[PDB]
């Protein structure tokens, strides 16, 4: 009645991919070959597992999403691995070569080979929508394939779904931490590209949620297979409302209205809350406020710049497993009373919130703690400003000596575009600031009387 | 151009409150400044 | 005999309306599948006022059920009584609203119109005296909402001597479950204010309170909250099907509580309000219906009505009891709190008493009030857009639907103009001044 598309661009992408499919499969009762043996179900119909599940003649139920990164490798591990069967095989798309973290070949000498045969896969996904509702893109802004194919691939949704919402999922680059030397051309040129054919644009940082695992999940060899299925844990919140009946729902198309008070102020921060292991779950009873209360403090950020140096201004919230409105009332209230959490004074309605029924499933790896009610939440703010403070001068750094610069334009640009999306960065920076203006006061000004 | 902000965010700081509006009032009210002719009142006797 | 039909449309909307057709299905003996097997036989003599009459005495309500999404049209399937329910009022779209009021009243929401417009018909042309309609919509939210406001319009305009009832969810003085409430609220009051013949103002912060701090519930539900929404429908709307001292449909509401046809926002009580241990340590009388009810505490919205002046009341008691007790504590209410009320309107208040009490009750009160003390609600409405709307903040969706961005001020001068009315006849009075003359002045000081 309703469908949505997922979409896993370069090796960020396709292992996201991965953590989320194998909860989507264990969350709905959907196994690694597509089937559902699952519930003894007497009725049925929706069913909102169908809105991400395209159902078979004889049962069997197949994602709808499409993979991709330029060499096969990545790729050919999934259909190898327990969910060869499970995935639709024409949907696993596949270059020969990757984009080497240069965003020239992402977007234009190799993209242009394979853009129409991604694009001949999702039209023929819409043709299985009995109502296309929109698009959820996974990536990384380090990657070459993550940064140069997915804003590639947003021009071209951008005509070809122009009013649907298309909703990025960035592993964003952390502060200290870097996964390329070319890290800043790509975070730019993806950027400064996107900034007109993308709703929203939400950030986690592996630097991040790296202390989240030694602190809280307390765990010492965090693997960015452990760390994809913390993730998976917002991905799984966000999507609720469209997976299961719920006290409060909400639209794939609601959380731009909510969170993008100006279209080019369109990244959100996001997290998951409570992040325990199972000996510490038992000395914690989580209640409402607790939890959310916890989700705001600074150190429990699944990106790692700082509240601290910035005004909050918009927020969705977003509530699991056994909870009551009334607490949520309270604990919201809770922390606008702290308005010590500091906050921008011209949006007091700062929240948009949401409450389904259906608790979260562990995807199980370890001991399991005994989960009654989470929390996720998805937050505009001025942090942002501070991660990208430093990427912006490293930007400069990097064109002001010309290093690299040869790989990029060689595999099909000018230094001409390297100028225009640092200048449109140069505006973003200027945007994110002016988010940050106490506002001046217009009350008492008058003409004085004719006479 | 040496890069300025894009968005929108002071567009409407040319307007100012309120909160309230008029009120209605017994003083005048329905008039307006060229409704000629038709003179006051009253007949002749008060005056012509 | 005298029909009216109920709408109900987004979240909020078709939640309190499954209380309503739950309440009101248990009320009178209809079973979950549209069956009747009730045990007074005055159930049954008057049915039509909510109800039509399908083939093998079967029953189906004059629900009518709306929303841009599939799911709470599932959920309210699945869920109880869903099928008393007609399939063919199910008029549900297929793209949401997503908290955009104009999504609603310009684009997604215009799309569904036709196909609302035809079950209105149907319905309407099979009443014998249809006198109203009755919306459960949001206020703040969109898919209710921003459906709500060109509902009424047209229904406005096909329907014009008929009367205009509307349960709308207001926005709560702490929390915000949206972002664009003020934007979505402005504008539905300039919509709403020159169609309805009554708004119902309900808040879910006054309902909290209520929930948590005098029925004692440990855990207050969108359930529990919609139960007390559900006794209000029923409770104004007793006289309409069953017999009573004192009977009155909404035609005779409206014209005790609007003073002018811009005055009809109002907060709604229901009493008693009672814990479960409490229920054996009080007493339930006419006074204890009378006390309550003008308590601060017992309000609907979240306000103290002592910050400003009733200028009419109604008031809707179920049960066997002594016209002379609730002319009597009406009379003391208005006199040992008579600064409760304006002055420049006399003898406040209507009263009406219908001789069936809730099921699950011995006697009831039901309180509608008209007061220059909720202006508060308006204010903090108007502010809030303003917060958002001197920074141009959110006004890119709703210019992307295609409104213009000069309807926003329309809307706000509308409201800024609607809160100094309610303000400018609080307390009052005449004035008046004795003319004054001297004596001649003389040369000694
Ligand atoms: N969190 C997380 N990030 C990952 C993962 N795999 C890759 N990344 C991120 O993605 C980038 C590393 O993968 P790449 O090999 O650059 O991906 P790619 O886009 O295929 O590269 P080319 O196609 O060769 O440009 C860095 O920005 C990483 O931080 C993963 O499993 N977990
Ligand atoms: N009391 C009550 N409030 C509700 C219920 N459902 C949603 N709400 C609240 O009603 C308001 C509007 O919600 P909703 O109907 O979801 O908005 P919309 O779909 O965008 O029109 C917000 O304050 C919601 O939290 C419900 O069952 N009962
Ligand atoms: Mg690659």
């Amino acid at each position: 009645m309703r469908e949505c598309i997922s979409i896993h661009v370069g090796q960020a992408g396709v292992q996201i991919g991965n953590a989320c499919w194998e909860l989507y499969c264990l969350e709905h009762g959907i196994q690694p070959d597509g089937q559902m043996p699952s519930d003894k179900t007497i009725g049925g119909g929706d069913d909102s597992f169908n809105t991400f599940f395209s159902e078979t003649g004889a049962g069997k139920h197949v994602p709808r999403a499409v993979f991709v990164d330029l060499e096969p490798t990545v790729i050919d591990e999934v259909r190898t691995g327990t969910y060869r069967q499970l995935f639709h095989p024409e949907q696993l798309i596949t270059g020969k070569e990757d984009a080497a973290n240069n965003y020239a070949r992402g977007h234009y000498t190799i993209g242009k080979e394979i853009i129409d045969l991604v694009l001949d896969r999702i039209r023929k996904l819409a043709d299985q929508c009995t109502g296309l509702q929109g698009f959820l893109v996974f990536h990384s802004f380090g990657g070459g394939t993550g940064s140069g194919f997915t804003s590639l691939l947003m021009e071209r949704l951008s005509v070809d779904y122009g009013k649907k919402s298309k909703l990025e999922f960035s592993i964003y680059p952390a502060p200290q931490v870097s996964t390329a030397v070319v890290e800043p051309y790509n975070s730019i040129l993806t950027t400064h590209t996107t900034l007109e054919h993308s709703d929203c644009a939400f950030m986690v940082d592996n630097e991040a949620i790296y202390d989240i695992c030694r602190r809280n999940l307390d765990i010492e060899r965090p693997t960015y297979t452990n760390l994809n299925r913390l993730i998976s844990q917002i991905v799984s919140s966000i999507t609720a409302s469209l997976r299961f009946d719920g006290a409060l729902n909400v639209d794939l198309t609601e959380f731009q209205t909510n969170l993008v008070p100006y279209p080019r102020i369109h990244f959100p921060l996001a997290t998951y809350a409570p992040v325990i292991s199972a000996e510490k779950a038992y000395h914690e009873q989580l209640s409402v406020a607790e939890i959310t209360n916890a989700c705001f403090e600074p150190a429990n950020q699944m990106v790692k710049c700082d509240p601290r140096h910035g005004k909050y201004m918009a927020c969705c919230l977003l509530y699991r497993g056994d909870v009551v409105p009334k607490d949520v009332n309270a604990a919201i209230a809770t922390i606008k009373t702290k308005r010590s959490i500091q906050f921008v004074d011209w949006c007091p309605t700062g929240f948009k919130v949401g409450i389904n029924y259906q608790p979260p499933t562990v995807v199980p790896g370890g001991d399991l703690a005994k989960v009654q009610r989470a929390v996720c939440m998805l937050s505009n703010t001025t942090a942002i400003a501070e991660a990208w403070a430093r990427l912006d001068h490293k930007f400069d750094l990097m064109y002001a000596k010309r290093a690299f610069v040869h790989w990029y334009v060689g595999e099909g640009m000018e230094e001409g575009e390297f100028s225009e999306a640092r200048e449109d960065m140069a505006a973003l920076e200027k945007d994110y600031e002016e988010v940050g203006v106490d506002s001046v006061e217009g009350e008492g000004e008058e003409e004085g009387e004719e006479y | 151009d040496r890069v300025q902000s894009k968005i929108g965010s002071l567009d409407n700081i040319t307007h100012v409150p309120g909160g309230g509006n008029k009120k209605i009032e017994t003083h005048k009210l329905t008039f307006r400044e060229n409704a000629k002719a038709k003179t006051d009142h009253g007949a002749e006797i008060v005056y012509k | 005999m005298r029909e009216i039909v109920h709408i109900q449309a987004g979240q909020c909307g078709n939640q309190i309306g499954a209380k309503f057709w739950e309440v009101i299905s248990d009320e009178h003996g209809i079973d979950p599948t549209g069956s009747y097997h009730g045990d007074s036989d005055l159930q049954l003599e008057r049915i039509n006022v909510y109800y039509n009459e399908a083939a093998g005495n079967k029953y189906v309500p004059r629900a009518i059920l709306v929303d841009l999404e599939p799911g709470t049209m599932d959920s309210v399937r699945s869920g109880p009584f869903g099928q008393i329910f007609r399939p063919d009022n199910f008029v549900f779209g297929q793209s949401g609203a997503g908290n955009n009021w104009a999504k609603g009243h310009y684009t997604e929401g215009a799309e569904l119109v036709d196909s609302v417009l035809d079950v209105v018909r149907k319905e309407s042309e099979s009443c014998d005296c249809l006198q109203g309609f009755q919306l459960t919509h949001s206020l703040g939210g969109g898919t209710g909402s921003g459906m709500g406001t060109l509902l009424i319009s047209k229904i406005r305009e096909e329907y014009p001597d008929r009367i205009m009832n509307t349960f709308s969810v207001v926005p709560s003085p702490k929390v915000s479950d949206t972002v664009v409430e003020p934007y979505n609220a402005t504008l539905s009051v300039h919509q709403l204010v020159e169609n309805t013949d009554e708004t119902y103002c309900i808040d879910n912060e006054a309902l909290y309170d209520i929930c948590f701090r005098t029925l004692k519930l440990t855990t207050p539900t969108y359930g529990d909250l919609n139960h007390l929404v559900s006794a209000t429908m029923s409770g104004v709307t007793t006289c309409l099907r069953f017999p009573g001292q004192l009977n009155a449909d909404l035609r005779k509401l409206a014209v005790n509580m609007v003073p002018f046809p811009r005055l009809h926002f109002f907060m709604p009580g229901f009493a008693p309000l009672t814990s479960r241990g409490s229920q054996q340590y009080r007493a339930l009388t006419v006074p204890e219906l009378t006390q309550q009810m003008f308590d601060a505490k017992n309000m609907m919205a979240a306000c103290d009505p002592r910050h400003g002046r009733y200028l009419t009341v109604a008031a809707v008691f179920r049960g066997r009891m002594s016209m002379k007790e609730v002319d009597e504590q009406m009379l003391n209410v208005q006199n040992k709190n008579s600064s409760y009320f304006v002055e420049w309107i006399p003898n406040n208040v209507k009263t009406a008493v219908c001789d069936i009490p809730p099921r699950g009750l011995k006697m009831s009160a039901t309180f509608i009030g008209n007061s220059t003390a909720i202006q508060e609600l308006f204010k903090r409405i108007s502010e809030q857009f303003t917060a958002m709307f001197r920074r141009k903040a959110f006004l890119h969706w709703y210019t992307g639907e295609g409104m213009d961005e000069m309807e926003f001020t329309e809307a706000e001068s509308n409201m800024n103009d609607l809160v100094s009315e309610y303000q400018q006849y609080q307390d009052a009075t005449a004035d008046e001044q004795g003319e004054f003359e001297e004596e001649g002045e003389e040369d000694e000081a």
